[PDB]
């Protein structure tokens, strides 16, 4: 390619980036994240640590 | 990338209304436009060049022409 600045477009360098994922098998690993708030005090609260 | 009227530099530089297919789906249209009813017709006649031209940009290079 010879890429020159006044390329039209269709033309012009486009970078490319293919993601691929492979699954397999394993007893775990990444995953969503997770969500919090502000924990209280004295106060009868239903809580998640 | 055009030139659509004769430049704020006193520019040595043929001012002559043509279309310009240079390749690599560049296109440019060379005039030096005065405000005129005259310039408004030849600026759709000069267009109408460039419409042919970014028709038939998807064929083989030496077919790039008119068709006669």
């Amino acid at each position: 390619y010879g890429f020159q600045p006044t390329n039209g477009v269709g033309y012009q360098p486009y970078r490319v980036v293919v993601l691929s994922f492979e699954l397999l098998h394993a007893p775990a690993t990444v995953c969503g994240p997770k969500k919090s708030t502000n924990l209280v005090k004295n106060k009868c609260v239903n809580f998640n640590f | 990338n055009s030139m659509l009227t004769d430049p704020g530099n006193v520019q040595k530089a043929v001012c002559h209304p043509t279309a310009w297919d240079l390749g690599k789906g560049d296109f440019r249209i060379l005039m030096c436009t005065k405000v005129t009813m005259d310039d408004f017709l030849t600026a759709h006649h000069e267009m109408g060049h460039i419409q042919y031209d970014m028709a038939y940009a998807a064929q083989p290079f030496l077919l790039r022409n008119g068709a006669n």
